[PDB]
């Protein structure tokens, strides 16, 4: 339609040509922004030889509002702020990352393009110019002290890196590099470990588990950041700090911002509280029950275009066995209230001192959610008449919840109620009558999930280790 | 809206030499700030001009002020262009003649536009690029609008 | 022509009207002044002698016996030797 039209306005020109249009172009300059943005466009769509590839480097430099100064072919430097990196403020150039030359010389200058924009969202810090410098040696500060606090637990035990992400102090550390900030890997899903059995080694995934950034970002309020380090003493043993002033009150507080929003629940927040101080949603917003948002977490992480409906009926379709399982959200806690949390994407902590045990808090709650979350699924089971064994959990107090099913050879309801007590460790007790037959020992329970993945799975274990006795 | 050329005018005589025809009156004024002149005539009856005021002049291609062409139609009814409704004096037209000073080998740089606005006239002229706009048999609308 | 302060049409627009198709005549009204022609003003004719018909639209000037009347090169004369006979028979009716 609209390019009909187009079609039409050329047929009009040709009934009138380029050089008039030229000459027209020429009288109006005689006689902006939008043309250089537009300039870099089609210069992106621009790939030729090398010349070319200098001004396809240019075009990324205006794409990102960035200026550019070139001194002789070989070497460009793209110049804003402190951002300053050149391809052959405060201090020296860092390094020659591997990442991004071997972007370069392959011909991927789209990845170079999200790097340049991973620079750029690290120093939208506001701050003024003395201040953002200080500000940068905080989050350096910050950054040696947590690579110290790693290296310590990896000196006083050899761990693999799997024992370090799932129970160590801080977490598998990758050091900043160009843009992207420090991701410390609060936990790795005994699922998520399996891809369609993953033995670490040292090359882990950015991606492959829950990860978590630490940088500095401003706030309305003023607080008190170390601007050196302060591990100068270590105690052998875990961690010492010498105490604050050096120090300085930066309007801006260190930040641990998480790429997913992870729902926590109310109770949650208070036990975080207690260690750190620091308001952890300040602004009270909305509240509402916790398993809706843990369902909406895991069916978001795979989008598509039907909601799923599932009025907290979830379907599950497993190797032995189907299974229906109901979420019970408003179920009420001993206190009255059903439980009821809110997503946290940021969680901001002065210091690392309280740091260890915020992220032991954050462990147990993120455990929870994966194993209450492995359940929650797109399944259109519609008549089933097979099967179709229904099991429902049930919110009994923050930090536990129980899965009621009938009992496998017998008619009574047996209740699983299973509290995660550490984000490692979850403690599970079988409620079964007076009279009943021993449905299962529960260390074999264990021993299966602890080598395979998730809950949903839990209960077929606790099914077939039943029937085969 | 196609605004082609805009600026307060200053009314500088109203008649030079006499009045020849009864209710137009020929304004002659000179443009502050861009040194445009202009020789407008007006209906001194339904718009009394005196002498000394400061107009704002818009030579617009479409009243309309969503584009679209005007088809030449007195079309009553029509509110749906919600034109410009704000100035107090639309008189329609045509442009006769685009006369400047260009020598062969070079462009002029005093266009000097000559408007017909129905048996009534006007000939605006001043620096070239200004005037860039018009284009011969072309109806232009002028606006005015008196301003203190 | 003058539409905002009220809707008023002129009379060269309704005479246009009349005239037929299209036709380029330029004449002298019965009184012309006998050094406009030289001067400033040329084309801005200041006692609107001078009628211009361009494309078959009075676009200035007033209109005497030997710009519409008997005479070479009259308004009527150029509709005889180009738009034709039927046409011209019914432009002088609905002048009159």
């Amino acid at each position: 339609l609209s390019k009909m039209s187009s079609l039409l306005e050329r047929l009009h020109a040709k009934f009138n040509p380029w050089s008039e249009t030229i000459k027209l172009v020429r009288q109006v300059m005689e006689k902006q922004h939008l043309v250089s943005c537009l300039e870099t466009l089609q210069k992106a769509l621009k790939v030729t030889s090398l010349p070319a590839m200098t001004d396809r480097l240019e075009s990324i430099a205006r794409q990102n509002g960035l200026g550019s100064h070139l001194s002789a072919s070989g070497t460009e430097c793209y110049i804003t702020s402190d951002m300053f990196y050149v391809e052959v403020h405060h201090g020296e150039n860092p390094v020659s990352c591997p990442e991004l030359v071997q972007q370069l010389r392959e011909k991927n200058f789209d990845e170079f393009s999200k790097h340049l924009k991973g620079l750029v969202n690290l120093y939208n810090l506001p701050g003024d110019n003395k201040l953002k410098t200080k500000m940068y040696l905080a989050l350096q500060s910050l950054e040696q002290d947590l690579s110290k606090m790693a290296i310590m637990y990896w000196k006083a035990t050899n761990a693999g890196p799997l024992d370090k992400i799932l129970h160590g102090s801080v977490g598998y550390l990758t050091p900043r590099s160009g843009g992207h900030l420090m991701n410390l890997k609060y936990y790795v899903s005994p699922s998520d470990l399996l891809d369609d059995i993953i033995l670490h080694e040292n090359n882990v995934s950015r991606s492959l588990g829950m990860n978590a950034s630490v940088t500095i970002e401003g706030t309305s309020a003023v607080y008190k950041l170390p601007i050196a380090p302060l591990i100068m003493g270590s105690h052998p043993v875990d961690n010492k700090w010498t105490p604050s002033f050096n120090s300085v009150d930066l309007p801006a507080c260190f930040f641990l911002k998480f790429p997913q929003p992870i729902p926590v629940s109310r109770a949650f927040v208070q036990k975080l509280q207690n260690c750190t101080g620091i308001p952890l949603f300040e602004t009270q917003p909305t509240y509402a029950p916790l398993y809706e948002l843990i369902t909406q977490f895991e069916l978001s992480k795979d989008p598509d275009p039907i909601p799923l409906n599932h009025n907290m009926r979830f379907y599950a379709a497993l190797p032995g066995q189907q299974h229906c399982y109901f979420l019970n959200k408003d179920a009420p806690l001993p206190d009255g209230r059903s439980l009821q949390g809110t997503l946290v994407s940021k969680i901001t902590f002065q210091h690392p001192g309280r740091v260890p045990l915020i992220l032991n808090l954050i462990r147990h709650q993120v455990a929870y959610n994966t194993l209450i979350g492995s359940c929650v699924k797109r399944t259109i089971l519609k008549e089933d008449s097979p099967g179709l064994l229904q099991f429902e959990v049930c919110p009994l107090s923050e930090s536990r919840f129980s899965v009621s099913f009938q009992h496998p050879v017998n008619d009574s309801l047996v209740c699983v109620v299973m509290d995660v007590q550490d984000s490692t460790h979850v403690s599970c007790k079988l409620y079964k009558g007076l009279s009943d037959a021993l449905i299962c020992t529960d260390d074999f329970i264990a021993k299966v999930v602890q080598r395979c993945m998730s809950i949903p799975v839990t209960m077929r274990a606790i099914r077939r280790k039943a029937e085969t006795i | 809206a196609g605004i082609l050329f805009e600026d307060i005018f200053d009314v500088k005589d109203i008649d030079p030499e006499g009045k020849k025809f009864d209710r137009v009156s020929r304004l002659h004024c000179e443009s502050e700030s861009f040194k445009m002149d202009l020789i407008l005539d007006v209906n001194i009856q339904i718009y009394p001009v005196d002498l000394g005021d400061k107009f704002r002049l818009v030579i617009a291609s479409t009243l309309y002020e969503d584009g679209t062409l005007d088809d030449g139609e007195y079309n009553p009814t029509d509110d749906r262009p919600s034109r410009a409704d704000q100035f107090e004096y639309v008189m329609y037209g045509k442009v006769y003649r685009i006369e400047g000073d260009e020598t062969s080998t070079e462009a002029a740089t005093r266009l000097s536009a000559y408007v017909s606005y129905g048996g009534l006239l006007m000939r605006l002229q001043g620096d070239a690029n200004n005037l860039h706009g018009f284009e011969v048999d072309s109806r232009v609308y002028l606006l005015m609008k008196k301003l203190a | 022509a003058i539409l905002k302060p009220r809707p008023l049409w002129t009379g060269k627009q309704i005479f246009s009207l009349i005239i037929p198709g299209h036709i380029n005549c330029i004449r002298t009204h019965s009184t012309h002044p006998d050094d406009e022609d030289s001067g400033p003003y040329k084309h801005i004719s200041p006692g609107d002698t001078k009628v211009v018909v361009e494309n078959g639209e009075l676009i200035m000037g007033i209109l005497c016996k030997k710009s519409l009347g008997t005479s070479a090169g009259s308004l009527v004369h150029i509709s005889y030797l180009e738009m034709g006979h039927d046409i011209t028979r019914l432009f002088y009716s609905n002048i009159q």
